């Protein structure tokens, strides 16, 4: 899937209900894998430091005829990154209804030792884990497809700033 | 959109109208500081998810027993030999247009649940507290007729509400319907319901959850998940020193 | 549930006046001073005025679509002997004379042109400080266009296939003339080269219409791409 | 109900939150009266549809040039030396309720394109301007190795959003996702937006229109039409002598 | 008397003459609502005492590490990310008038102990955080040269004062002197010390607590048991997450 379009795209199911995360990664907005190329881990590829609350948007792309309930969690660091739905929903959390609204909005709050964290992945500045699990499943009636696919989106709330201006490593010349 | 600590959930029945609620000075009866923890407890945790099938009977909880091993709220209660709580219960259970059944949520204060055995109140400390998996109703009354090693378990029967009272009478308690066609969640909001202000919470269950059938579940085709998100409310405890250790199995 | 914070936290450093105040290196123009002869010596280098020569300061421009500020050039001019055996050289003097769209370009280092009397010309003295310069915003549009989704002709019925042709992205809206640098020292009994890079600091910055920024490698003045299309690694889609 | 003209249409985004507007009089280059035929012109136009299949990459349009052969729009667009206006772009895509998949629809300032050469900036015009019918983009790069008679094209890469950048970050343009569960049209308000008040309709394209499956079209079983439906607005024209008879093909 | 929750204890020296307090609204860093135990945790814990000999060179704990494993502070200090927390050290310490030695009970913020081998910085996490055994100084400096199994452990040297720095000078840290023939105790009340508002509690160790025989132990004849009581105060903790458990030996 990487480097394709189908990157974008996270399959749910309706299969019977499982603890097991839909979807994990960890809070780096500038150095996790899955956020860095974002617009957001773009422009913090840039500085140096950064600080504040970040926004993880999810939309539900099935049919009107799906159903379920998911749950969206936030574990900031320090434990083991959460298993399972037991200790995801420890963390903030927010259970998604996908019938009702087709997108849910999460907020990730600033929470921190440090008033800023560095751009780059950092034991010290670890920002924590995001995990997606389904709350109930996902339910579909007859003659209606039985995978579909969720979008993820990320952005910063208007508390977030960057600090030290720095080059970035996205972007090189050779000779 | 409901919000208790670091935890949310995106109909609602406050039971007999009162919404949970501290000690009052007034009714206080213990006269030591107590321990109010607010988000670090009061906060939702997720049960284990059950399964509705066209043969499910029902599902039982105890509160809190259901939260006893559910982080800070759980070590709280078993470090204080004083607890109280209220309970935001939510119930949540989606299917499709296409399918049709109904489910009674009902939260019943001292939910006492008959036994299995022809001695009188011999259901076991470790069966009466089954922490977050709960029980589940039958559909009749089988007496356990092993002497050596008796259940000494619940044996619920479904409508006789598990306690040799008609189901369709439960509603006298504060209920909710999910109705499949109409909705998928249930929020019960349950203040601390005892005769004192403030009791043990290993000793003693204050709220009992009953979900039953009222109509079976059908699909044209069938299970469905049920997921119970309990959040503690106005938590308080008193009486702290070592923790508790029940006995288990 | 969250508590009540004092923000303290400014964006002051990313104003975009701070994303651009750096003088960027956009070009290491070479010279060489030496025997007019020699025939492998460029006594006199002729470069086009680009920000698209160099990529960091390219990518940081092309977050947006449209621009407008001040430009500030500053010049660092690094020389070296080339061999050992012919004796030394005294300090030398570069002329940098900024040729505008139009005005003759030279042709040999000591030619007419470089009496520079309406090109804008700083002789720079080896060991000085970096030379500098300030430009106004100088675009004959409104703004500088960093993309241009069109052509600077549009080829008529009738017209053979050669003519009409135009560049897919080229227009005049970037045509900013040369510079035209030479030692202009006459030559010592031995070879001297030097390079003059070229370092460019917007100043006083408006940006229009947010772009995503360029993701793979640059490959010519366009948004053209042939390598490097696999940016994103691999990583577990339940893998922290 | 949006009206233009004598046409109607029966979620809207305007790009940068600014209303298509004329050119004031402060800021107007050209000093001939200009020509704004307002209704006659600025009204919507249908262009041909394309159809959404489960393999469909996505599809692009440029404006003014998708508008070139639309009456007297067209008309006036190549009977002036310099043109301006805004546009209203409705895309509309229906699909049952059992049907599933998203489009993004991003309206893109100066939606250059990358070439399909090792020579720079070599697509020519005939290509860079395909009129209704649009282009197309593709899963991947496909370098045109023919010397004597190369093609001269885009190949515009879907997840490269055509020029070298991530398509994921495509929606900092001004944009709408069509999710079929959810809604069946998008409306985007695109002012005129260029770096001069007015320009040469013919030589420069203002706006890009693209259109990306964010999520495959799927049906349990499958096809969907796209139909744009384009309105010119605020017309300005200026320079008017012959007309201009761009080669094609 | 000093009486903190439901722990009572019947010459006292504020850390820099700063009592420990709450995190102000304009030093807050982390967003969510911090949790505030108070009395649960905020209350007097004995560690396990230690004895006090002839020969003993001197003892330490780290701080919040000496009480990971009390009751619902450690709880909340291994649910949480971040913790913050003052102390009160009371260090009990009683002997015959016929006794004599003195002890110097040192509070150090971020007390940095050295290390036993040639690597730096190389003592592992289970050693520098032995927990409410604490640790003990040397007499005097031993390389561990065990290449395949290194100790990786402190070898904190008495005169060194374990980091490299005389002893002598200790006392420019908050400090007490147990004189066995003036006094049996020492109170330490130790603010909240980091460079940040609030930190990971597992992570980082803010306060150690060295205690040096300044005085050797005599008798006429002997040991005497040192006995620590701490109270975390003034205890905030933000969040909350699944437990964390540290690799242990
Ligand atoms: C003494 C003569 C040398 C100093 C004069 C240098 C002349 C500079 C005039 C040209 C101005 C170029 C400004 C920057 C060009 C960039 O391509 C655009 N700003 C892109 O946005």
């Amino acid at each position: 899937r990487k480097n394709t379009m189908d990157m974008y795209r996270v399959e749910l199911n309706d299969a019977a209900h499982s603890d097991t995360p839909i979807l994990c990664f960890s809070l780096s907005p500038a150095s996790d894998p899955r956020l860095a190329h974002t617009m957001l881990g773009e422009i913090l590829n840039y500085y140096t430091h950064w600080a504040g609350s970040l926004k993880f948007t999810f939309l539900f792309c099935g049919s009107m005829m799906a159903t379920g309930k998911l749950l969206v969690s936030y574990a900031p660091p320090g434990a083991e990154a959460p298993k399972s739905r037991k200790e995801a929903m420890l963390g903030t959390h927010v259970i998604w209804d996908i019938g009702l609204q087709s997108s849910c909005t999460m907020v990730v709050p600033w929470i921190s030792n440090t008033t800023y964290r560095l751009t780059i992945n950092d034991s010290f500045t670890e920002g924590g884990y995001i995990s997606m699990f389904y709350q109930t499943r996902v339910v579909v009636p007859l003659s209606t497809p039985r995978k579909m696919d969720i979008l993820g989106f990320v952005s910063a709330c208007n508390d977030f700033s960057v600090r030290l201006l720095r080059d970035t490593t996205h972007i090189s010349q050779e000779a | 959109q409901l919000t208790l600590g670091n935890s949310t959930i995106t109909n609602s029945v406050v039971a007999y109208g009162r919404w949970p609620e501290y000690i009052k000075d007034s009714e206080a009866n213990p006269v030591d500081q107590p321990t109010e923890p607010d988000v670090a407890a009061c906060r939702f945790y997720t049960l284990d998810t059950v399964t509705w099938r066209k043969e499910s009977r029902g599902w039982w909880w105890k509160l809190p027993d259901a939260l006893k091993d559910m982080g800070l709220f759980g070590q709280n209660m078993f470090y204080h030999y004083l607890g109280r709580a209220g309970y935001t219960v939510h119930v949540q259970c989606n299917a499709s247009k296409f399918h049709q059944g109904a489910l009674g949520v009902f939260a019943v204060p001292e939910m006492c649940l008959a036994g299995d055995s022809t001695t009188h109140m011999f259901t076991k400390y470790e069966n009466a507290n089954p922490g977050e998996k709960g029980g589940e109703f039958k559909g009749s009354f089988t007496l356990d007729t092993n002497a050596t090693n008796p259940a000494r378990n619940f044996c619920p029967v479904d409508y006789l509400f598990g306690s040799g009272v008609l189901a369709g009478n439960a509603f006298v308690y504060p209920h909710q319907i999910i109705n499949l066609r109409t909705n998928n969640c249930a929020t019960l909001v349950l203040p601390y319901v005892n005769s004192l202000s403030i009791d043990s919470m290993t000793k003693h269950n204050n709220w009992g959850i009953a979900i039953l059938p009222l109509a079976p579940l059908d699909f044209a085709t069938t299970e469905i998940p049920i997921t119970l998100t309990i959040a503690p409310m106005c938590c308080e405890f008193n009486g702290l020193r070592n923790i508790t250790v029940p006995r288990t199995q | 549930q969250t508590r009540h914070v004092i923000q303290k936290r400014t964006r002051s450093e990313s104003t975009v006046e701070s994303f651009f105040a750096r003088g960027a290196c956009v070009a290491i123009i070479e010279v060489d001073n030496d025997a007019p002869t020699k025939r492998a010596s460029k006594l006199f280098s002729v470069w086009k005025i680009t920000y698209k020569d160099t990529v960091q300061l390219r990518r940081k421009l092309e977050f947006f679509t449209y621009s407008r500020f001040d430009m500030e050039l500053t010049f660092v001019v690094t020389s070296n002997y080339t061999d050992a055996n012919n004796g030394h050289a005294l300090n030398q003097v570069y002329q940098i004379m900024f040729i505008p769209p139009g005005a003759p370009i030279p042709g040999k280092w000591n030619d007419y042109t470089w009496q520079t009397s309406s090109n804008p010309s700083v002789f720079y003295t080896y060991g000085a400080p970096p030379a500098r310069i300030s430009v106004p915003y100088v675009g004959i549009a409104n703004a500088y266009s960093h993309f241009y989704d069109g052509f600077a002709k549009v080829p008529l019925a009738g017209q053979a296939s050669t003519e009409g042709d135009s560049l897919y992205g080229a227009a005049s809206l970037n045509d900013f003339g040369s510079l035209a640098v030479r030692v202009v020292n006459d030559h010592n009994p031995t070879k001297l080269t030097s390079k003059i890079r070229v370092y460019m600091k917007p100043k006083h910055v408006r940006v229009w219409c947010p772009r995503p920024p360029r993701a793979v490698p640059y490959y010519g003045p366009g948004v053209d791409y042939k390598d490097g299309l696999a940016p994103l690694p691999e990583k577990g889609l339940t893998t922290y």
